[PDB]
């Protein structure tokens, strides 16, 4: 009872920490905000006109950081042990074996080292201090499970590889050609367009629409060519962003549609029921063979539980109603045969 | 394991009913229908494929012995069971209500007999404001 | 008759004011244009070279503003009372209880205060005058009912949260990394890249494609790294806009499709007809129980009127024709059974 | 309310026809079919669910009494009726033509008998260039 | 025969001129290129360092322009008269009544006037000459039939009005708020941020990503606020372009799908066949009434030819197979009834 | 056996070279990286402050380039001869007849010429050397088979031609109008807006969002007009990129859907089986006519193998189930007729 | 127009067969089926709606007279015919081949009798390398 | 080619069975059904269209002679065969397994008789770790 609730809440802590959902996301948003504030203060520490106050406030914020992350670290260890897979010393050690748990461990000891060096003032530590500060991004890095973001990006980039390559190829050709032409037109009148490398820098800055203004064509012919090629190249340089964004949005729409068409509920219940059957399994030989058949049912329902995980297709219902067609054919055949039997 | 292999051979001879030494879809279907099941031909094909590992399409005695050798209680099986229970979870708090579980077992998937369902509900602690943990269930039914 | 038309037009005024549609939108476009003109003149009042004429014309425009908004305010109160829910003094008070009605009230009295202070010239009022001018945006703020716009934005942001976070994470990593590298390359040759914070400012300005030009890499290696990372980062910074725009467009397409598939007409008519039945309701006990059953029908048709509000799904017709399948099965079964009866 | 509860009990006994004290789908269907309705089993399930508040699936006397206690004329009911009328509105001016309303009541949804439709059309003022307000209708039919 | 071919080619000329398709588009691309070259030379005439050669070449190009457009004008009149609706003097006059024909007429006489004034050198004409040059864009303006482009744009803008307004509202709020905050932070340290109007100019230039660089925040707090609000505002300012582009692309996809689902072929053939029937129409009273019925068939098939113009819907096939359901129901009913008759 | 493996690996080399897939793409990514490095070093050779080291390293990189491309060239010839179509001297010559093979040949001999001239130092060669360096892009140019990229781009541009033209027309109108208005407002106060051509340059730079800053409006009215027209024009200039990106993404989605609906497997197997039948073909006259019929089957299955290449359509299944309808009609008709026969 | 109105009245009396003075769907269907047409009820509804202009659903004598008064040869009719011909045009050159037109008239839409099709093909000039203008057709068949 | 044209004429007379000199869908269908094929009317239409080059819809003797004159072994035919084999290729290495090819020939498309399939499998070298090149197959079956 008491211990029961003890482990129940321990499990809830595990959920909020290692299984973000709902307000646990609010909790992790808060810790991300703290990490981001630490990073901003670390950056401001670079400025000499603010280095004194930046570092002064950064010392206290780093103290708060170490306290909160140590508390989260120990609570995470305990709650993870809750799950009966990381229970006990051996299970806690296994949880620590996680790459992100060890990463948290190292960043935490590093942070303590930062604080101690600050207290001391060691020049060697002082020099290392900024690199140590950089480690805090590791918190956000950890917040991404199994590199989800990365994978997602890669997926889309691979899905649209042909068109991304098309955009890159055409844009690169436009960049090279326009840069060369503007170089030729302005190699003499304009000093900033002295070397073709400078023209390439101008072309890259222009076509991306950054337009610093450090190099700008002056001769009217140069400005005309720059205008035309700038139109073409800005379009082609903006392409990849547009292609990737449209890919992301269409992917979301597909995910939504698949979610709506999710029919896995009933086969998943079949999997659960056959699991219960296999449990009930565990005439001696008849019982043993019945257990074997129940295990086979368990595996079959798992396969069904997996083929449901495969999203929906219209081709599926095309085959479904196609089965309807064969059905009606056979049906009418039988009907006519038996009615002929009647006539006889 | 002489008793175990003897029992396995007795079961395999009961199913085979002949000296072929392999299980075909038709023979397995007839044997299982002798108990009043009436499955499908696709059911037979899937069931036999689940057992065979050579692709010939027939369950020989060694394949049945290998299938029955592995214990039901396995880590991967436990994870599959836990995630299947989580599929029908509310908030993912590890607890499920008796009424919703009753409805799921009575409608979704293989509709079980009410006697068995009541037996399993009474097997564990169903009290506690109508909420029962399924982790405890998972522990008990994987004990073999 | 006369009073009938009186309330009829009063209701039309309510429609044009609180229920924009068609030309009422033209009417509200006009008032928005007046608010925007007042805001522009208020801004121009800031410029000292134009402060005299700006304020001179702004006085008359503010006078016109107070007149028109007072007229709209009183007409709105009256027309709202038209609706039989805000009728009478109590109903007018209830309408004033609306948050936007009280907001209109306060902005209106504030505007009068602006005009009076202008007439007077109180220094304390004068100082407050600009803050008072700011309030006119409250008209546009009110024009958004229940924060519709906001909600819509939020919805899309929540729908694409995973990919927005992906874009933000990758772009932030690119920003940090590229800024650090350009800082390292140009920490000495370029003075504007003196402190890493300056490099971060340059990176933010570059990757967003703002490209002020205040800080630009000079060393050739710095320019090469800047070019490469600028390509990557401009793509990733442009992503969120593209993702949100594609989300908005796909949402519109979904809304359009749902509108076309709207089958709620017949169930809504069923709801109306059962409402009329329940009205007709209002053997004594038999009549009372018939009234009870008619109320049940009313509620059932309301539920049907709601489940129609749920848009269309292909899964729906999949189940529909699936019902067709079971139908045909049963049909053929019955047929064959009775034909066998014939044969017998 | 002794007369009212007596009438409610008389109706509930008429429907129940036995000492069970609860209304099942089959019994309600038979009673309503005695008048020549021929509804569906899904109709019975939905109708009974609309009444029950405990989820057991049967309408006990207290549930019927609670259902019949609440008055039909309610603010939420009035709003629902007004929006339902607005669904088939032209320009949202509060007025509907007699012909289109006749067509809607004769085709869309529950097709009513022409006698009742003519009675309701003649109940209110149908003059005025063929346009009749439905706000007035809404006021009259919510008067109980 | 000879006259037959004469009118045949005259009709082909009409097709290439007033009915662009295939290579006629190549022809009109050429004339657009000539118009664009004239416009570019007219612009270059503005530059004083090139005014002499610009105008020298522009005189000959304008001569060529008048010649080619006069030839196209007369050929267009003749070919239009080809169509048997603009045949004869009256028909040519009717074709001239077209707004674009009269526009071509006026621009042509204006061009002659330009050439004559150039020859003369009248100061009053000279001053008017540039305005006269501007008229050549009227050719492109004419190339758009019934303002197609405009309408299309409007359509999309109306389709996505809610989300465009959302983007505009949020972006305007971000612009105002960020501009005010940066003004407050930099009202003193930075002189370019002296008046709030200057801050608004900076905000507009920043959030659009133009980033001229004329005004840039200097104080570090100003740069931090500028960075954050710039991220938000650049996203929201880029939204409308993304929304409109996605709307255009989705509209194209819809048009393509509708084109594929075009079932109007057979009903259009029905319309043609009933038209031929009505022709064959033109017992006296029996023949007259048969003609009446054939005209009714003609109108009915026209309505069918129009309801086919309505693109395809999945709801259509939903009703179609739904009709299949009622069909099967009735079918099985009849079957069982007659089999029961057999049993009897 | 030995020769068998010899040709087997020779074929694998052909696959990795002329048929990139999987890691062959990794191989070609490497060679592209080498080409790109050569191009970057060639560009850096332009800079005089780095010309010495740039050219020094570029000599060795060009040596490596010639070695690797000669090896790839000969291996490609041999592996291509593997395919039994380019086998033997005649087949190798035919493979060399390929435009890209001859292009590789010429670029390779050119590269040798570059190296030899570098060794010599001929002024005439030296001057030609940079043009010779440019040729290396021909490798990437070759990497595009049959101009795939180009075609793809063209396709989308043709698919969205109407809307691209709409965006271009509206944006051009906005550019001209806004440039003219800003010119008028700032023709006097601002010297950079002296000639309308300068205003056009400013408008082009602004609306594309390049915003160099070389020309910026100063007068407040000029800045107001610039702001408004800049909003409109930046949207319309960003349109084409958005339209093309959305077109690319929707095209990918269509390709994916078509791939999923690919039913060509069974008809392709039918084509293979009838090909085997025609092989088996090759009563004398009966055998000859059977061979003729088998060839007819081969051609019919090829047509079926082609009509499967036509992607899927919902209209297809609409007709499919429509056939289901006619089927059910006929079925019920027959049933009722024969049951009536029974009744008789 | 006394002869014309007399003929119209004769036709209307032939169709009506009674003193009602209006045309209903059933009566029109029976009369047209007397010639062996066998149309649909929806066909009757559409045909009668095409004639009526008051919405009552019956063709009175004035409506039939008004319908038959307007001449078939009209500018809008001519434009509709021309665009319908253009629908099946190749390159929009105003000319169509005899074979494709034959196929269209024999398969698409109302399948006509081969006798009529041959009569219309031979009516105009079908020579000229197998291409015949349809503008000439349009002129002839709109001549009334 | 006198013997070849004589054989072609003998076959064409066998198929025609009359002096018409042309092949119609019905006659071809009857002749092919005499061997027990039972094809479809659409099959007949497609088969005859594959032969005819004039569009009349009947195979005259010259058309059959032209069709049978061209040799089966052609470069375009070889390319089509090679790409068809590649359709069911793994990694595009030019080699296919015996088992997957057996399954494809037994299920996909025209299901052939096991005797023929075994004959063709044994015709070529099926050894080599269960992988057989299909380029060698392509060479042999295109030899005429
Ligand atoms: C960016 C700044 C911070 C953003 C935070 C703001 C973002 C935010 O907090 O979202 C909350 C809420 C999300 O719930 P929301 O109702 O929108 O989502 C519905 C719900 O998710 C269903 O589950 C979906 O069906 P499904 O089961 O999945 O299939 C259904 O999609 P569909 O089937 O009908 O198509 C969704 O409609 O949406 C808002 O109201 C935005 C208010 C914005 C107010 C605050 C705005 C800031
Ligand atoms: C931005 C500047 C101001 C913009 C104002 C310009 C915007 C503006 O005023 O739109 C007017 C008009 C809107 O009516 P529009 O015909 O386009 O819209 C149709 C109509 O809305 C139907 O109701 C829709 O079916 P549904 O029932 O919903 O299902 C149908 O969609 P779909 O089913 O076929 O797919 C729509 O086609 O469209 C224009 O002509 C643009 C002319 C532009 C001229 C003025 C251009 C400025």
């Amino acid at each position: 009872r008491r211990n029961v609730k003890y482990r129940r809440v321990q499990n809830y802590l595990y959920n909020v920490l290692e299984r973000p959902r709902g307000w646990a996301f609010i909790y992790h948003a808060f810790v991300f905000l703290l990490v981001f504030g630490c990073l901003i203060l670390s950056v401001f520490s670079t400025i000499p006109e603010h280095t004194k106050l930046a570092s002064s406030c950064l010392l206290i914020l780093e103290f708060v950081m170490i306290v909160v992350f140590g508390l989260e670290f120990i609570i995470r260890i305990w709650s993870a042990g809750c799950c009966c897979r990381y229970r006990g010393w051996q299970g806690r050690l296994r949880f620590a074996r996680k790459p992100f748990c060890v990463i948290d461990t190292i960043v935490l000891i590093a942070s303590i080292a930062v604080v101690s060096a600050k207290t001391q003032g060691n020049i060697f530590a002082t020099s290392a201090l900024r690199s140590l500060r950089f480690l805090q991004i590791l918190r956000m890095v950890r917040m991404d499970r199994r590199g989800g973001t990365w994978k997602l990006l890669g997926s889309v980039v691979y899905a649209h590889s042909k068109e991304l390559i098309t955009a890159w190829y055409i844009g690169f050709l436009v960049l090279i050609f326009s840069s060369f032409l503007v170089y030729l037109v302005e190699k003499d009148a304009n000093k900033e367009f002295s070397t073709y490398a400078d023209a390439l820098w101008w072309g890259t800055i222009t076509l991306t629409t950054i337009g610093y203004g450090d190099k700008t064509p002056l001769t009217w012919l140069g400005r005309l060519l720059s205008a035309g090629f700038a139109l073409l190249g800005i379009s082609f340089f903006a392409l990849p962003a547009g292609i990737l964004g449209s890919g992301f949005a269409l992917k979301v729409q597909e995910q939504h549609r698949q979610k709506h068409f999710e029919k896995r509920r009933n086969p998943a219940a079949n999997l659960i029921q056959c699991v219960w059957r296999s449990y009930a399994a565990d005439t001696p030989p008849l019982k043993t063979v019945i257990r074997a058949i129940r295990i086979m049912k368990f595996h079959v329902a798992k396969r069904k539980f997996k083929e449901t995980l495969r999203p929906y297709d219209v081709k599926d219902v095309i085959e479904q109603y196609s089965a309807g067609h064969l059905d009606m054919l056979c049906r009418i055949k039988s009907l006519q045969t038996r009615v002929d039997q009647i006539l006889g | 394991t002489e008793e175990q292999i003897a029992e396995f051979k007795e079961a395999f001879s009961l199913f085979d009913k002949d000296g072929d030494g392999t299980i075909t879809t038709k023979e397995l279907g007839t044997v299982m229908r002798s108990l009043g099941q009436n499955p499908t031909e696709a059911e037979l094909q899937d069931m036999i494929n689940e057992v065979d590992a050579d692709g010939n399409g027939t369950i020989d005695f060694p394949e049945f012995l290998t299938m029955m050798a592995r214990k039901m209680k396995d880590t991967d099986s436990e994870e599959e069971i836990r995630e299947a229970f989580r599929v029908f979870d509310k908030d993912g708090n590890g607890y499920i209500s008796a009424a919703e579980l009753r409805h799921v077992m009575t409608n979704l998937g293989e509709k079980l007999t009410d006697e068995e369902v009541d037996e399993m509900i009474r097997e564990a602690d169903i009290d506690g404001d109508g909420q029962v943990n399924y982790e405890e269930f998972v522990q008990m039914m994987t004990a073999k």
